[PDB]
């Protein structure tokens, strides 16, 4: 929707696109 | 390791600052907190400036307990790491290292000029004389003496490096009151297992096990389901009437993800780790820390004896007429030669009943003969009444070899020891006996029943032993091991090992010689013996700074202790979810569906307060369990399905009830003191 | 994979016998073992059929057995739309559509109790349902009997005739068959 | 009321349990490769004339070839319904589907969902519905039998690499399994009214004088395997609550049987392969405590149904709105739970008429995995990740290695079975935030408020968990929604597949050691009751606020 709906959005993808990394790479 | 001392504490709140995302990069379950953290903290300064509304109060104490919920997890993570770096550099013992003479030739009387560690190498020769600090390791070659080994054992006792003898390699920097000893160290200083474990604690290379990057996988999976549970709130919520506000959103999100085990794993590591280092064992891998723990075979061998039992309290009552104090100095002396647990604690309450200490072996040029476990008998040579000392069958033996008798009064000591319950052991100038001594037992009956559970949890218990299969049997049946193994081949250890790995069964070895370097390399456990060789402890990978083989069994104690902390940790965190939801759920839900009130099981002041007392309980449980992550879970020895039990109705309804109260409390207090 | 021929085969000879022969052999198994069951089930009163014994007809008159509600799409017992009406407990469509129906019961019953049956205000799942309980069958036999001048018993035991139980009483409900019921009393009044 | 639904669960899990354990020893010997008796002889000419040559190969290509299965008969499926009024068999002469009803309803059937957003009565015709529809609801209960199988080898192998053949397994499957049961089961709703033939729709003129066009078809043959199957693909547009479809009680109580008689054979074979029949026990005491708890919950919470029905005139408060009348409200609440749990879309009573809490319960089970004798397979291994993470956990309690019959379960399984166990939550709940930001999403909404909600959460949980039981409200035929939920179907069944797998490709590597007193049992009351508090708190603590949200919203409105 808005600017605030946008990068919420966005953060939360950015959020889960690292918890997923870090579950596929375990460092 | 009193847990909580003041300049630990101070210098940990002077580095758990640093909390920079460069550091916590590495841990996603706290970096989700860290980032939830600094939006919190945005929204806070966004609604105090004014470009958004809100009451700028609620969402700034609400970041000021996420800061200080991360800041409580790197609290424990660095008080971990800065108690093993304590006891790490406690057992350091090069410290002044400012004389370190040179020797020419192997023979009394070179150039002995002092320079400072002037680049030591494999192969080089040193010499100490009455006070002298050890440069470095290595084996003793003539005129050894009595020595005061303290920095790496933590006694003061002392104990001699016979040269050319059983007790040849010295570890570390010690004290030394006699004189015109040689030594040469083998070994450069820098790849000694004291460097590496010191090269190990100093820095963050601490690479997690396999099983605790699963648990880390586990939890990972957890935060992106609860990540996607509060982050879908929004348009769920939205719909229905006004959006709930972000800020509710990040404290639930905290709330819910695992942010105990996830911020106490690395202090469970790193705790377990400094717990056995204070077990006198220093590993080299948290690997092999796990795999000891992880052990079903367990092999506890030396070359030599064997006399698996440590009878370490003692009485040292003759009852006869001769005192104490020569009483003490025999046994001492008797026993000086020993090197099982028994003759070292028998040294050590002689030591700490009147002081002995060192006794000048060089004054008379005493001949030294180990413990041997087909005689069970040995002592020293000093002079025509060789002095000695063993069990009562072997005393007997000698004592009408030599042609004596047993006085009555020692006899009826003997029958009172053996009616309370202890091993009797008598010592004997060669040619009149002295008064016989006690060795108390440990705790209820000591290695029998230890042993009897270590079998209930399915662990095998293999005796392997060098000497003759006759008095094997005996010291089997005095220790309580189900089947033995006497003087095996090295081909047959190997052997005997890979048929053991075979079945997949994991393997503990302990090894002395450099007989059992091959074993011990292929082995999945291997604890090394200080009195065995360099070659052995460096084809090892843990090294017992007791030179005790029955400490495998507290070794395995600490490394399923660890595993038990984790698992428990990790079933409280997930388990206090429902609390949580209990908490936060019936009261984020306030304007937008003002039905959901029901489900407020706990009867809480207002929906500000709610999430607020919830933020703080989560706060507060990492304080509150890090003395469990730093002692380790109350290890009750039983089946594995009584410990299941045991641990369920423990920590899975602490989960689901000890949340409960503590929000409760915190927010009764919360009213009752008013902030809210 | 590599393997490509033996799947294409595979594939082809699963189609051929999942579809194809399967659904043949059920059914000529079907016409040749149940004719009026493989069929349609259809109530035939020569050359023309009144419909199933199993569908259900949207029946209004005053002397005839009324069934259920349906609410289907463009006509109340429309088999080219099954599927009930879809309302919750808690929409008030449902709540006004129940009020109307107990009303218009109420108002055509003025001889009968006025709990009406949970059965004849609640629309059922399928909209094509000639079954109601036998209680709710024998609270409209006042009406009927009004209408078509026949006696309580009589209607009981035509009920009772056209009932039908399961093997076992708790796996279902007995019921009574509507559309049947009707034509039975339509072949008793000629 | 209390002990007629009491009686009603003690006999269909008494007529359950005798019924599968024979399935159960039948299954056993097409996981170890062994031929049934009979089926030999024939079985290797026909072995020899598809071209399949018993070629033992990995866990790559058995997920290729069912992959590559379930993509052609997708093919197959898509352009069948696109090009529909060119086939024969269309005495309505119906024409083609659109682009987005035929890829859903594609899609929907291919990956064992059977999600309807269409009325099958006047939507598909009768070649379509005996050929693209049948047999998709034959290839994917396959589909779903091979993977398990493939798993439970995995389990029983020392030391491999080889898994079976994908061909043979599904051969075997939907030849000496499948179809030989649902021969049977076609038949007997045949003779108890269900429809099989191929007339032209028969006009009647009713009583009254008004007309109605009665539908017929192939309807009893489709049923039977989609009983068996766990499939839910009905005919009509009341899934199996249509008198041509459902006629009987005791057709009914047949479809509930069918339903569980796959998953219930699944885990009597998983039992008995490993020689231990208590594993077997074990999962069946942990799928049977929650189904018979669930299915208390929703009796009682329909008996205890509407409350306007009491003050508003009627004779009883029961909910028997949307509901047939063969069948009680026990009777629907049962097959309720029995389909919503077993991942069958089967729905006598419509699900969305349901009393708040009563129908918070089928979604409860549908959102935690269908897992309580969930899928045909497809709820055998999703029970095993659950399974696998209990034994992790319980692994830490006891100190030891983490293992499960004797294999140790490693880092690499452990991402294998989180991603897994994430596959579908993460669907779900992205699909309704989905559902619920869209004006296209939000316009299918029927009932207002948090039932409405619970609508879209339902239908975006049934795509995901490919359970295809549904809150018919939805007017889920836009192209936004039939793309949205296709999706969540290919990614839902694809992304559990493709992990379960690639943990049998690491099962097979290890051996089994020896059971020694050290490991745990894995049996017994303390692992059941450990297994039902794993699975109950992992598809709670994700699902919590979404059902707070909707039906408890609902219920304490
Ligand atoms: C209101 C709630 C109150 C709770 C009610 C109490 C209900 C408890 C369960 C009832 C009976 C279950 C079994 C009891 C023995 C336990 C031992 C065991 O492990 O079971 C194996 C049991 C005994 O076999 P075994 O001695 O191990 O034989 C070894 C063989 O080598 C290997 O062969 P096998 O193991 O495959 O089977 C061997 C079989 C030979 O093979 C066969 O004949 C075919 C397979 C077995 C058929 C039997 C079916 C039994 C299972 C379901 C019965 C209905 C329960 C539903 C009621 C629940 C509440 C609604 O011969 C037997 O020994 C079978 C006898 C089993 C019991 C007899 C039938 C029970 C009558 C109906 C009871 C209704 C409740 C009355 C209580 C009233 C209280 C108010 O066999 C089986 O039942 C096979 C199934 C495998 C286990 C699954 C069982 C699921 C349980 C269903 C209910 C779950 C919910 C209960 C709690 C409610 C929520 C909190
Ligand atoms: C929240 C955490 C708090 C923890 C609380 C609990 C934790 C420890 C449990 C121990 C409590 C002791 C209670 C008294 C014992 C008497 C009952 C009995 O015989 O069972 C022995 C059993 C211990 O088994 P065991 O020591 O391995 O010995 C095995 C022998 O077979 C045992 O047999 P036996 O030699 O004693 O006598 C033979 C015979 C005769 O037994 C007797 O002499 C006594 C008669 C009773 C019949 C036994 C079957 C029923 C037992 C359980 C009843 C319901 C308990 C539910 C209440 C939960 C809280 C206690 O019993 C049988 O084995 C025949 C049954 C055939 C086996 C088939 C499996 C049946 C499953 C039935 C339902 C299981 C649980 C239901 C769901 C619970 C969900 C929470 O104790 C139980 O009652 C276990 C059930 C309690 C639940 C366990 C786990 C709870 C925590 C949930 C997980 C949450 C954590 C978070 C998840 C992770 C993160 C995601
Ligand atoms: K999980
Ligand atoms: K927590
Ligand atoms: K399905
Ligand atoms: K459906
Ligand atoms: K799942
Ligand atoms: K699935
Ligand atoms: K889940």
């Amino acid at each position: 929707m808005s600017a605030g709906v946008i990068t919420g959005v966005l953060l939360v993808f950015l959020l889960l696109g690292y918890l997923v990394y870090a579950l596929i790479n375990a460092e | 390791a009193l847990f909580e001392p003041t300049l630990v504490v101070q210098a940990l709140k002077e580095a758990v600052k640093k909390l920079n995302p460069q550091a916590q990069w590495r841990n996603p379950v706290m970096f989700i907190v860290w980032i939830g953290s600094l939006l919190t903290t945005c929204i806070s300064i966004a609604m105090a400036s004014g470009a958004m509304p809100g009451n700028a109060l609620f969402s700034a104490a609400i970041s000021g307990w996420l800061w200080i919920t991360v800041l409580f997890a790197n609290f424990a993570e660095a008080l971990a790491e800065g108690r093993s770096k304590a006891q790490a550099n406690s057992l350091k013992g090069v410290k002044k290292t400012a004389f370190a003479r040179k020797l020419r030739e192997p023979k009394y009387g070179a150039a002995a000029d002092k320079v400072p560690a002037d680049q030591l190498r494999k192969g080089d020769i040193v010499l100490v004389e009455a006070g002298d600090i050890i440069p470095c390791d290595g084996e003793v070659i003539e005129g050894g003496a009595s020595v005061d080994e303290s920095a790496i054992t933590g006694e003061s006792a002392p104990v001699i490096r016979e040269s050319g003898g059983d007790f040849a390699s010295v570890t570390g920097g010690t004290r030394i009151l006699s004189d015109w000893l040689v030594i040469e160290c083998s070994v450069n200083p820098g790849e000694t297992f004291l460097d590496r474990m010191i090269a190990m604690v100093e820095g963050a290379q601490r690479r997690k096990t396999p099983n605790e990057i699963a648990l880390t996988i586990l939890l990972i999976a957890l935060t992106i389901v609860f990540l996607l549970a509060t982050a879908t709130l929004w348009p769920f919520s939205a719909w229905g009437g006004n959006a709930v506000s972000v800020t509710v959103l990040v404290a639930l999100l905290v709330c819910l993800i695992p942010t105990t085990i996830g911020g106490l794993l690395s202090a469970i590591g790193v705790a377990g780790m400094s717990r056995m280092l204070g077990a006198n064992v220093i590993a080299t891998s948290g690997r092999a820390v796990e795999a000891a723990g992880d052990v079903d075979v367990l092999l506890l061998n030396k070359t030599g004896t064997i006399t698996l039992g440590n009878r370490q309290a003692s009485e040292f009552i003759p009852a006869q007429g001769v005192d104490e104090k020569t009483l003490a100095d025999a046994a001492q002396l008797a026993s000086l030669a020993d090197e099982t647990p028994e003759g070292r604690s028998i040294v050590i309450l002689a030591k700490q009943r009147f002081n002995l200490r060192e006794r000048d072996v060089q004054s008379l040029h005493a001949t030294f003969v180990p413990f041997t476990a087909q005689s069970r008998m040995s002592g020293i040579n000093i002079d025509n009444r060789m002095i000695r000392k063993g069990s009562v069958d072997a005393i007997r033996r000698h004592v009408e070899a030599n042609g004596g008798h047993f006085p009555t009064d020692v006899d009826q000591k003997v029958d009172q020891v053996a009616r309370q319950g202890a091993t009797p052991l008598v010592v004997v100038e060669g040619s009149r006996v002295l008064g016989v001594i006690a060795l108390k037992d440990i705790v209820k009956g000591g290695i029998k029943e230890r042993f009897a559970q270590l079998r209930k949890m399915g662990i095998k218990t293999v005796m392997i032993t060098g000497d003759n299969r006759l008095t094997a049997a005996a010291i089997a049946a005095e220790a309580g091991v189900d089947d033995f193994l006497a003087e095996a081949t090295p081909e047959a250890k190997l052997a005997l090992i890979r048929q053991y790995q075979a079945e997949g069964r994991l393997v503990a070895m302990t090894g002395d010689g450099t007989n059992d370097a091959p074993a011990l390399a292929q082995a999945d456990v291997a604890v090394a013996m200080n009195s065995g060789t360099q070659a052995a402890k460096e084809a090892g990978n843990m090294v017992d700074l007791d030179s005790n083989p029955t400490k495998l069994i507290e070794v395995v104690h600490i490394g399923k202790q660890m595993l038990m902390t984790r698992g428990s940790l990790t079933t409280f965190s997930i388990a206090n979810d429902v609390a949580k939801y209990f908490a936060i759920i019936p009261a984020a839900f306030a304007a937008t569906y003002p039905q959901l009130n029901a489900l407020n099981i706990m009867c809480l002041h207002s929906p500000d307060s709610a999430i607020l007392s919830a933020v703080i309980f989560n706060a507060l449980i990492i304080v509150f369990l890090i003395p469990l992550a730093l002692k380790g879970v109350s290890y009750k020895p039983l089946t594995a399905s009584a410990m299941l039990r045991r641990n369920l109705w423990i920590y899975g309804l602490g989960g689901l009830l000890v949340p409960f109260i503590g929000i409760k409390v915190i927010d009764l207090l919360l009213t009752v003191c008013g902030l809210v | 994979m590599s393997g490509l021929r033996p799947a294409l085969s595979t594939f082809i000879f699963l189609l051929l016998i999942t579809g194809g022969v399967y659904p043949l052999l059920t059914t000529v198994l079907g016409q040749w073992w149940f004719p009026w069951q493989a069929n349609g089930s259809l109530i035939r009163e020569g050359d023309t059929v009144r419909g199933s014994a199993l569908i259900g007809q949207n029946f209004t008159g005053n002397g005839y057995f009324h069934g259920r509600p349906s609410a289907t799409a463009e006509m109340p017992y429309n088999p080219q739309a099954s599927g009930g009406s879809n309302l919750a407990v808690s929409n008030p469509e449902l709540d006004k559509l129940i009020a109307a129906r107990v009303a218009a019961l109420r108002a055509a019953n003025p001889d009968a109790s006025a709990s009406v049956p949970v059965e004849l205000v609640t629309a059922s799942a399928s909209g094509l349902d000639n079954n109601i309980t036998p209680q709710a069958a024998a609270w409209q036999i006042p009406r009927v009997a009004k209408a078509r001048n026949l006696s309580v018993e009589q209607l009981t035991q035509l009920i009772a005739k056209y009932s039908q139980q399961p093997l076992v009483k708790y796996i279902g409900q007995p019921v009574v068959n509507i559309v049947e019921l009707n034509l039975a009393l339509d072949k008793l009044d000629e | 009321m209390a002990a007629q639904g009491f009686l009603l669960i003690a006999t269909f899990l008494l007529v359950l349990m005798v019924l599968a354990r024979p399935l159960g020893s039948g299954l056993a010997r097409l996981i170890n490769d062994i031929p049934l008796p009979g089926t030999t002889g024939v079985e290797r000419v026909l072995f020899r004339a598809l071209g399949v040559s018993d070629r033992e190969m990995n866990w790559k290509q058995y997920l290729c070839a069912i992959l590559g299965l379930n993509m052609l008969g997708l093919a197959v499926l898509f352009f069948m319904l696109l090009g529909q009024h060119y086939l024969p068999l269309n005495p309505q002469q119906l024409p083609g589907l659109s682009w987005d009803l035929a890829l859903n309803t594609a899609v929907s059937f291919v990956t064992n969902t059977n999600w309807q957003s269409y009325s099958g009565e006047t939507t598909l015709s009768y070649f379509s519905q005996m050929a693209g529809l049948t047999v998709q609801n034959f290839l994917s209960a396959a589909s779903g039998i091979a993977v398990i199988f493939a798993l439970i080898r995995a389990f029983t192998r020392q030391s491999m690499s080889t898994l079976g053949n994908a061909w043979v397994d599904l051969l075997r499957i939907t030849l000496w399994v499948l179809v030989p049961v649902a021969l049977l089961i076609a038949l007997f709703f045949i003779q108890q009214g269900a429809l099989q033939n191929f007339l032209p729709y028969q006009a009647v003129n009713t009583v009254e004088g008004a007309q109605q066009l009665l539908p017929m078809g192939p309807v009893a043959s489709q049923e039977a395997i989609k009983m068996l199957g766990t499939n839910g693909g009905g005919f009509f547009n009341a899934n199996s609550s249509h008198p041509f479809e459902n006629p009987t009680a005791l057709t009914n109580f047949v479809q509930m049987l069918a339903i569980f008689l796959i998953p219930t054979a699944l885990c009597f074979a998983f039992g008995e392969v490993m020689g231990d029949r208590r594993q077997g026990r074990m999962l069946l005491w942990a799928m049977s405590v929650i189904f018979v708890i669930c299915v208390g919950v929703v009796m009682w919470a329909e008996v205890q149904g509407n409350p306007h029905l009491l003050a508003l005139g009627t004779d009883s408060s029961i909910n028997m709105e949307g509901k047939e009348s063969r069948f009680g409200v026990l009777v629907s609440s049962l097959f309720a739970v029995v389909t919503t749990a077993a991942s069958c879309g089967a729905v006598i009573a419509m699900h969305d008429s349901f009393t708040a809490l009563g129908g918070m319960v089928p979604m409860w089970l549908m959102q935690i995995g269908e897992v309580v004798f969930g899928g045909v397979g497809s709820g055998l291994y999703g029970m095993m990740l659950f399974v696998l993470l209990a034994v992790f956990i319980a692994g830490l309690m006891i100190g030891r290695t983490p293992e499960y019959l004797g294999k140790k379960i490693d880092v690499r399984e452990m991402k294998l079975t989180a991603l897994a166990i994430l596959v579908t939550p993460t669907l779900v709940l992205m699909g309704a935030a989905l559902a619920m930001m869209t004006d296209a999403g939000r316009s299918a909404m029927l009932n207002p408020g948090p039932h409405g909600f619970s609508e879209v959460l339902y239908a975006v949980s049934s795509a995901a968990n490919n359970n295809g039981s549904a809150f018919a409200g939805l007017s889920a035929n836009s192209p936004f929604w039939n793309c949205l939920l296709a999706f969540c179907m290919f990614v839902g069944r694809f992304g559990v597949i493709i992990p379960v797998m690639a943990i049998a490709g690491s099962l097979v590597s290890k051996k089994s050691q020896a059971a020694s007193s050290g490991t745990l049992p894995t049996h017994g009351p303390l692992f059941v009751g450990l297994l039902i508090g794993t699975v109950l708190l992992v598809g709670a603590l994700t699902f919590i606020p979404a059902l707070a949200l909707g039906p408890v919203a609902e219920y304490l409105s």
